[PDB]
This record gives structure tokens, C-alpha cells and sequence, in this order.
RNA sequence: CUUGUGGCAGUCAAGCGUUCAUAGCGACAUUGCUUUUUGAUUCUUCGAUGUCGGCUCUUCCUAUCAUACCGAAGCAGAAUUCGGUAAGCGUUGGAUUGUUCACCCACUAAUAGGGAACGUGAGCUGGGUUUAGACCGUCGUGAGACAGGUUAGUUUUACCCUAC
RNA sequence: GGCUCAUGGAGAACAGAAAUCUCCAGUAGAACAAAAGGGUAAAAGCCCCCUUGAUUUUGAUUUUCAGUGUGAAUACAAACC
RNA sequence: UGUCCCUAUCUACUAUCUAGCGAAACCACAGCCAAGGGAACGGGCUUGGCAGAAUCAGCGGGGAAAGAAGACCCUGUUGAGC
RNA sequence: UCCCUCAGGAUAGCAGAAGCUCGUAUCAGUUUUAUGAGGUAAAGCGAAUGAUUAGAGGUUCCGGGGUCGAAAUGACCUUGACCUAUUCUCAAACUUUAAAUAUGUAAGAAGUCCUUGUUACUUAAUUGAACGUGGACAUUUGAAUGAAGAGCUUUUAGUGGGCCAUUUUUGGUAAGCAGAACUGGCGAUGCGGGAUGAACCGAACGUAGAGUUAAGGUGCCGGAAUACACGCUCAUCAGACACCACAAAAGGUGUUAGUUCAUCUAGACAGCCGGACGGUGGCCAUGGAAGUCGGAAUCCGCUAAGGAGUGUGUAACAACUCACCGGCCGAAUGAACUAGCCCUGAAAAUGGAUGGCGCUCAAGCGUGUUACCUAUACUCUACCGUCAGGGUUGAUAUGAUGCCCUGACGAGUAGGCAGGCGUGGAGGUCAGUGACGAAGCCUAGACCGUAAGGUCGGGUCGAACGGCCUCUAGUGCAGAUCUUGGUGGUA
């Protein structure tokens, strides 16, 4: 994996364009925020921004807003990942593994 | 000529279909405890059901 | 490259208040390097690793004059094949990361000794001349210098040319 | 040919220990044991009666019968794909009580007086444990403190 | 594949060589290279890849016996020895042995070592090996056994493709 | 139930390296039928007293394991000692 | 005494060409090499060298050529003579 | 696991299918917190067992003897037994100590707390023990994360030669050798890359489009910079990408960088040339040793300096000559090491392979920076199918096994199961087709179907044949050195 710390920017955008939930279980695209309010409006979120707050903000119902989010089908990178050989740690010259801040420019290009 | 022993693949075929826990009943196996404990706690339990039978009125 | 002021202290444990903030002069290419590297050295000198202790301050230091030409006494400790060997090298340039990424490439190039291998001991700038030490760099601290480019190879972007090109400068 | 005789294997374990040789203390003898009591197994190698398997030797089981000198345990037995389960008969010297039952069963009383309590007066119990959280943000001072600027070593024999 | 074993080749040099480590050799050690031995292995082949040696014939390897030209010497000459470039050039006739190996006689400038399915059986030969007959010795009560000895023992096909 | 073993030390006619006697040290360096390992110091060892639990009834349990057998072992229960 | 040094020459019948008559063995598809890797010795695969119809007489390098479910060795709870 | 078992079987496992009981459970090849167990890596031997090198000290009482007044339960020793404090190095079958990784258990309704009920068990007892009655505490249901549904059963296929790779590891000189441990792979697997390759790297596969990337590369073959940047290397045997198709010790004033010490206002190195001495025939060894047989001493004189002597020379001298300083010159040197790339070391057979070509401030080696090329991978979209969850003929005619909505998914040997395609017959039906042409065969003509196959046109031909719903089987061929018959190439 590649992991690190992620903006408010990137948490918007990824839950805008690849915002799909889990609803008897069949991943559904969410599209409208009645459809959010209806399944996490339980927990108080009624929103696709109240969402986006709930994981950004580690909530009460972090763990409920985050398991309701399907898992994110990012694409490859736009210019690539630099990086001539990904498998060895971001520190050495890779890509693998925690890289703080960076992850975000990352996570924009992979979507 | 043959080959004699492995434990390869072994997890592997475990884990596939199986490793699973032996569900764990209430009230368990009464069965290699104490055979004077038993032969005693029938007659107590004999006891308690005649006690609730006169209680039911 | 960039140079990096990483100052971690040691986990604040009650019975042990105000651990002594160890400061450092990291050279690295980003900050997730240069935090890594930071734990790296502390490691080799304290009892003391990134889960005992945590990071207070990362700052990047500038060059205090980036267009003076400066002749830095580099020593500097490397791997090699059969053992480790403490080196002195003069890089002169212009800032102190770019003094320290052609010593980085110079002893690479002439070692084989890379990036895992090699350790920054001190960069030092030379105040006074006639303290510089190797002749590569008391070459270019002579009075009123000069030298040509003989052979000068001009490049087309075309493949085909007319004139039979000159080398002349 | 091959050894897979009952104590084969059990050079170190059913050794006894340094300088803790000879007698069992009594202790050991006074200790109470009753059915649904969670006990380790380690054998005690000076009594050679009622002692366990070497399997058995670090295992933690659960008190299912009780008897004069011994107990009976429960114990999980994975064979192939699947547990199986084992009953000991094991006598007292080599079983002792677990501290982790110990500790969870002050901690289910800590909790009753917790919640008990801040039933009738102001509530912010959060009876739940949580993982070591991330650290939060601390001011750190330099007062006395001004940073020793560290340098890497260069190399030297001895 | 491996390199113990075999064969060849270094490094160090206590020393042998009047004196003198290294002209020529070299202890105690130690690093290799090779696949012309012998092993180790069992990967290919058991609806067969004709199983030793010789005869013939070509090609290649060089770890060079001679020849060409050189350097070194405990090289005066002659003679010899140690190397270099070097495989262009050649490197035999016989007695006994099936033998490969070996051993003698003799000439030669020299009678170097090897590979190419341990080259070469639709090329030969068939002495040896290893079918069936037979004799001897030792072993076995015996049938029989012997990588002990001895004698007699069928060597098939090209007109196909390629190569020449 | 009594005692302490190896070895060493200082000593008593014949008696000495070695026969018996006495004291001092002695964590086991002895001994426990054998192989080896573990265990054991008012004992599991050595000496002495009484016995026959090396018995009857069948079941459960552990190791090997298919959770079959065989072998060995464990812990009870009911009798009698 | 051509067994040989050391080969030569001759005769007949073949072969060869023609008219007539006219089979068989074998045949996955086939038919140029070098190295490479690969069931560790390729016609095909990879990389090179290369490569021009139709062919005739010879030849015995190769096709691990053909002949035959190895007869040697092992296995088989397969037999037989003795 | 068991078998006269080792080319085989039964057994359990892995597998498929049929389902079934219920509806997000208290499950998990996982972490955390708490609590166990361990005797392996490491370490240790001035800690036990065992091994083991070196002295010092005491030996005193004792095993070897006088050196000695014959003679000393004795002055001086070598001494063996030891003891003491030190010392060097070790252990698969030593060990005080003792990891990392793996590993047990717990983290709550079958829970906790407060009363009280029987009992032939146990208690001195009215004490307990097991199970309860009756109450009380559900927002935080008592760690994290996940959950694709969770549990249950029956039956039966194949298999039981395996092999490979990093790491741990036994035997062995070793092996593409033999045998283990954990995991991942091939087998059973295509695709992009390593030229080629079962196993390596990257990624696992319905049919397409578009975009982006992986590993790997971007002189030309060859899609993609004869890109940029700092260095190194010149080889009459260069070097060139991991597994992987090799090279070692030892050497080089080749060239680059580096480490330590020493010399410099005449260095000093150079690199030429003035002297190398008197006392003194320095002691002993001896014909002889006088500077050079050695045991060894080592001072001076004017001193610029010269060993009471570094090599030739002699029986022994003598002599020439080395340090040692100096007239000359004029601004860096003298070693001893250390590692980079080259070079020596470096020899095998057909001709030959960094994949080829070629490449020399590279198209080599080390390193950095962008750009760029492209996989059956990733994103979006279409269509096919499978599976899942739903909606709906509600008067609402046209299909409820129907139609439709939504979501995910698609590799595969051995093997299982399902849905179909085709053949000879059989029962029923289409009042089926047909001498104005059945069936058969031929067809670089057409249409349908993912496919098995179906349908049609044209020709030849001449007497039968088909669709659909069902029944039944001597039912589908490329292989069997298959059978019969026919045919070839060789020719």
C-alpha cells in the first residue's frame, strides 16, 4: 500500500466523483443527498458535505460514515508515480508506504 | 525413490474450508465429572422441580 | 536536494519532564526523508527510536546568501566494499545543497558509494583562502582567471546539414 | 528409529528452574479452584503424578471438574482443520489461576461502579477502552532547553 | 550440473643449487583452471541412439615435441634447459599384446598432448566383450556360479530428403 | 520411622594407597536394576518395622491417532485391604 | 607370392542411356546452417548467417534413418525349464 | 494413518453438487489491551558440566634426587600431584541469563450485583458446592477493523510420483544432488517484461472502444529523448541490467579519489659533482679480523659533515665507495597505506554471439532529474453471461417458468454439476412437405446461432421425408503399431 495524511480538498473531491455507498450491500452511486439522509440520517449525517465532515473530522460515527462509503476504485496516476521502480519505500527512492502530505497530490492524479 | 513426509499445502487445505471452534453449548458435557458430585445433583436438581411444582399454585 | 533543521526531543515520560531536544542539519529531498534520516542518526548516538521519542520541529534552512561563490570543506564517512573510510572533500558552489548534491554524485561517481552508504559529517564553508587544501579548487582561486572552451559542438534538430559544421568558439 | 514417547522432546520444559529446585510451597495446596475458573498448564517435573502432555505445557484452559488432589480442564485441540475438545486430568501443582480473568473480572466491577454511580449525577463516562490515541498538540519549551545541535561520528577502530 | 579424484597453472618463499630464495627447482601452507581419467548423481533415452580396439578420412583445440623469429641462464663453443609470439607446417617404421595403456628396437627435425555421440559398424574389420556348444580350476549336496582361464561362434537395407 | 550420600581434611596397636574407629567440611559433585534425559537432601536416596493397592468392579480421560486398535499412562467412583 | 611399401592395367556382367514391363521398405508435417535456451545434442523456437525455377549421376556426414512393444538391468504379490 | 504396502488400495483431507435452519450472528489465516508458556538466535566460561593456551604465587605434607658435613622429616633446583588469584579461545547432543518471529487464553445477557429454594454431596455449623426462584443494571450491548450472509447435514468425483523460488536448515568437496521448516508459485496459467526459457519480475484472462500505468525500456532493428546533469574508464581479450549462464588469490609509478606521518626562505625531492676523516694497529676470539667472523661497547678533535663503519677488496692491510652533510638550481615534495574503473593473473576443441548491428566527453560504469513508449492489470462506457437483492397482470388480453429494476462478478488440468446441439428408432400432433421432384450427395453463393448446429438459393438425382410435445437407445470419433475396404508419395 501507499498511505499518508489526506487534505479536505482531496476527501472532497474523491467522496464527489467516486462517492458510492453500501446498501443492501449493491454499491450505489450516491448522486443525491436524500440517499445518504436516508441510510446514515440514523447517525445525523443528511448530506454528501455532513459525509465529507463525519470522516475529515474523525466523528463518533467515523467508523459508520467510513464502512457506508464503498471502497474507493481509484484509476492509475495522471504523470505517473515518478519513480522509476514503485516497490521499494517512498524514503529510498520508491513509493510504498506512509508518505505524510503527499498522498494527496498522489490520490488527485490516481483520480 | 519415493519422498517420505511434507506439512506443505497443509494450512492451505485447512484454511480453505475449514479451521472452525467447537460452538460451545450452555450447559455442558456432564459426562467424566465427579460420579458422587452427579449421583448428588440430579437429587438437588430433583429437588429445585418439586420445590417450583409446589410454588406453582 | 534541501537542507532540513529537524529538532525531536524524547517522549515527554512524568518522573523524566524537559527531555533535551536534539537538533540536527538533515540533508534530504523532502520532509518524510528528512524525519527518517533525523531517527536514523539519533539511533547511532542515544538510546532513543521514533516510537520513544517524536518530532517537535522541521524547518528547511535556506542559503543566508544564495549568489556568493563559497568553497565548502565537505568531511564526509562512507561503506565501502571491504570496510568504512572518513573522507575530506572541496566542493565550491554557490548554496550549501547544491555544494552537497555534487559531493553526493562525485563520490558516487569516483566510490561507488551511494546514497544508503555515504554520511554528511559537517559542510563547512572556507572563510579564509589559503586554507584551501586540494588544487581542483585553488585552480580557480587565481588572480584575474580566464580559459577558453575549445571544440565547441553546437547540436542541429535536424538530421541532414549543408555546411559542414565548424567547432570554433 | 524414531522417538514420539510421552515425555520425549521435554529436556528444558519439565526441568524444574535455577535454584528454585526440591519442595513445592503451600500455596500452591491452598489454592481454591472451582468449575468455570479459567488455569494455566505447566507442569511441576519434581511430581511425576497427574502431569500434562508437553502439548498442554503453556496452554490455558477452563476447570470443567474437581476432585481430590486434581481438577479437570477444557482445552482447545486443533488436529488437521478443526478443534477438538481435550479434557485434562490434571493434578494441583501443575495448573495456577490467570491473571487475565483476574483483570477482567475487577474490570466488569469497575465499570458496574462507574456506571452506577454517573447514572444520577453528571454523565461523560465512556465505559468503552480505546487504542492509544494520536498525541495531541503540546507546546514545547526552550527555557533551558536550547537544542544541542547533534553531528554523525567519523569512523575509528576500538 | 559437479570436480572429490585425475591433469594442468598461480600466489607466499623456509630452503636445495660453492657463495647465492627465485638460472633451474621448492617445504609448510594457499588460490585457481580443465573436463582427454575416475567417481557422485539419475535429468534424456528401456514400442533400442548398434556397446571395445584397430584400419581409413577430414576438421578443429593448444596446455608447443620439431620447424620460423626472439628473450633468460649457474649461455665460452657445441649441447641443453626455462620462457614469448605461434597451431602455418609436420610429428613415423617395426617385435609382443584384441587391447586403449604399456614395453623394447630403429630412423628422423620431431617421433607433443587432445577433441569432434569416450569422431568414425546402412564405412570396413570382428581379435576382445557379452546368447546358445564345449573344456579346466575353485565354489556349490545339486541345478548351477565366477568383472577366473580356454576353444568354436550369421555384422542386414539407401532407390527417399539434406549435406558433399 | 531413623539417618545422609560423593569426595576431601585431621587423627587411633599391628594397619601401609587401601581392613576398622573418631571428629570437621561437604547443594549432591553420590544413590535410585538398565540407555539417555528429567526428578529427588529430615527424600524418591541408605538402614530398620509391618504388609501384598502387583487386589475386585467396570466406565471416563491423555499420548500415538482415522481422534480406530494395541501398548503405556492419568484421574475419579463403588468394594475390600 | 599385390597381404603390404603403392598402386596400376585389362576382360566379362552390372551400373549408365533407351523400348517394353514395373514393385517394396518407410512416410505427423517436412526437409540450409551457427549459437542460445530448452526433457540438459533442433528441420521447426529466439537471434544471427542467408536465400532464385527444374534437376542428372554418385556419395554414405546427418535425418539421435530403417528392421523388432530391449533379449541386458529393475519392477510385477506374471509364468516356464531345471 | 494402516496394509507382503513402496507402479496399488482403504482412510482422512482438499473438490462438486443437493440442499436445509435461520437472518447480520458473535464469527475472523488480523491488530490492540491484559495475562501465560518457550530455552532457539545472541550471549556466558576471572558461573556449574566438558574442552582448552600462558605464565605468576603457594607449594611443604607430599610422587621424582642429590647437588652436599656417610649424614639432615635438610640451604639451592628441576620437579609430578595439587590449591590460590590472573590469562587466550570454544560447545548440535554445555549453561546462570535470554530475544525477534510464530503460539495459548480473556475482553461480558450463557454478564454482573442483592436476597432467597432443594440436596441422599461436603461442612463443627445455619459453612459450602452445583443448579435455580425473585428482583436490579441495556444510550457507553463493556477494545480496533471487517463481515462478501451465518450456522448444519447428506452424498460422491478426482488425487495420494509432485517439482521450483527467497529465508531457516541436515547429509555431502559438490551438484540442474539427496532430505526437511514457513510461505509463495508451476503443476492446472494465458497476457506484458528478462532475446529465447514451467517456476524469475509485473500482473492473473467474457467480447470491444477510450484513457492511464506496472515490470521493462526509449541509437537502429524496436513503439519511446542520438534527453538533460555531475564524474569515472581507452582495454593488441574493454564493458554493458537481478534469477542467469561465472571468475579467485596475488600484482601494476595505468588513471582517479582518499587516509596517516615526514621535509620546505632555499626545500628536499631533484640531479650532477666536495669529502666519507684523526686519535685508532678500539677489547677479546687468531698465523691472521686492522671499518665489514661475531659478544658487544659508541667517546671525541677542527668540526660543513663522515658508523670506532653500508657494499666491492685482501691471508691480513691498503684502496674505490654508502649513509652523512655540502659550492650549483629555484617553489612543493618523501614515503606508507586505502579503494574506484581499467590492465596482468585469464587455456579446448564446427564459426558465434552485451539478442544482432554497432557504440569510445557512449549507444560503457555510478548517480540524480524530467519527459516518453506500452499488458488480457487499473478507471469510465457499451454488449454477453452467471450470481444476488427487488418490482410487477391490481379490473388492468400480448407470454408470472413472463416482463422489468438495481448491484457485483467472469482464468483453469483432473473432476463435479447445469443448459442445450446432433443420430437410429417409438407414441402423439402439424387434416406437415413430396414425381410440377422426397432423401442423398456437390457448392471460393446467401442468412441465423458464442457454439454444438440450423435455414435457404444453384446443380446432380429419382421415392421417400420432415417441425413440434414426449418415449427409447447398438446415439456423435483423429488418434487405440485400432478393424475392413480403398488410395497414395517414394516411382
Amino acid at each position: 500500500v501507499a498511505y499518508g495524511y489526506p487534505s479536505y480538498s482531496t476527501i472532497r473531491q474523491l467522496v464527489y466523483k467516486r462517492g458510492f455507498g453500501k446498501i443492501n450491500k449493491q454499491r450505489v452511486p450516491l448522486s443525491d443527498n436524500a440517499i445518504i439522509e436516508a441510510n446514515l440520517g440514523k447517525y445525523g449525517i443528511l448530506s454528501i458535505d455532513d459525509l465529507i465532515h463525519e470522516i475529515i473530522t474523525v466523528g463518533p460515527h467515523f467508523k459508520q460514515a467510513n464502512n457506508f462509503l464503498w471502497p474507493f476504485k481509484l484509476s492509475n496516476p495522471s504523470g505517473g508515480w515518478g519513480v522509476p521502480r514503485k516497490f521499494k519505500h517512498f524514503i529510498q527512492g520508491g513509493s510504498f508506504g506512509n508518505r505524510e502530505e503527499f498522498i494527496n497530490k498522489l490520490v488527485k492524479s490516481m483520480n | 525413490k519415493s519422498k517420505n513426509h511434507t506439512a506443505h499445502n497443509q494450512t492451505r487445505k485447512a484454511h480453505r474450508n475449514g479451521i472452525k471452534k467447537p460452538k460451545t453449548y450452555k450447559y455442558p458435557s456432564l459426562k467424566g465429572v465427579d460420579p458422587k458430585f452427579r449421583r448428588n445433583h440430579k437429587h438437588a436438581l430433583h429437588g429445585t422441580a418439586k420445590a417450583l411444582a409446589a410454588a406453582k399454585k | 536536494f534541501k537542507e532540513y533543521q529537524v529538532i525531536g526531543r524524547r517522549l515527554p515520560t512524568e518522573s523524566v519532564p524537559e527531555p533535551k531536544l536534539f537538533r540536527m542539519r538533515i540533508f534530504a529531498s523532502n520532509e518524510v526523508i528528512a524525519k527518517s534520516r533525523y531517527w536514523y542518526f539519533l539511533q547511532k548516538l542515544h538510546k532513543v527510536k521514533k516510537a520513544s521519542g517524536e518530532i517537535v520541529s522541521i524547518n528547511q534552512i535556506n542559503e543566508a546568501h544564495p549568489t556568493k561563490v563559497k568553497n565548502f570543506g565537505v568531511w564526509v564517512r562512507y561503506d565501502s566494499r571491504s570496510g568504512t573510510h572518513n573522507m575530506y572533500k572541496e566542493i565550491r558552489d554557490v548554496s550549501r545543497v547544491a555544494a552537497v548534491e555534487t559531493l553526493y554524485q562525485d563520490m558516487a561517481a569516483r566510490h561507488r558509494a551511494r546514497f544508503r552508504s555515504i554520511h554528511i559529517l559537517k559542510v563547512a564553508e572556507i572563510e579564509k583562502t589559503a586554507d584551501v587544501k586540494r588544487q581542483y579548487v585553488k585552480q580557480f582561486l587565481t588572480k584575474d582567471l580566464k580559459f577558453p572552451l575549445p571544440h565547441r559542438v553546437q547540436k542541429s534538430t535536424k538530421t541532414f546539414s549543408y555546411k559542414r559544421p565548424s567547432t570554433f568558439y | 528409529g524414531k522417538s514420539h514417547g510421552y515425555r520425549s522432546r521435554t529436556r528444558y520444559m519439565f526441568q524444574r528452574d535455577f535454584r528454585k529446585h526440591g519442595a513445592v510451597h503451600l500455596s500452591t495446596y491452598l489454592k481454591v479452584y472451582k468449575v468455570g475458573d479459567i488455569v494455566d498448564i505447566k507442569a511441576n517435573g519434581s511430581i511425576q503424578k497427574g502431569m500434562p502432555h508437553k502439548f498442554y505445557q503453556g496452554k490455558t484452559g477452563v476447570v470443567y471438574n474437581v476432585t481430590k488432589s486434581s481438577v479437570g480442564v477444557i482445552i482447545n485441540k486443533m488436529v488437521g482443520n478443526r478443534y477438538l475438545e481435550k479434557r485434562l486430568n490434571l493434578r494441583v501443582e501443575h495448573i495456577k489461576h490467570s491473571k487475565c480473568r483476574q483483570e477482567f473480572l475487577e474490570r466488569v466491577k469497575a465499570n458496574a461502579a462507574k456506571r452506577a454511580e454517573a447514572k444520577a449525577q453528571g454523565v461523560a463516562v465512556q465505559l468503552k477502552r480505546q487504542p492509544a490515541q494520536p498525541r495531541e498538540s503540546r507546546i514545547v519549551s526552550t527555557e533551558g532547553n536550547v537544542p544541542q545541535t547533534l553531528a554523525p561520528v567519523p569512523y575509528e577502530t576500538f
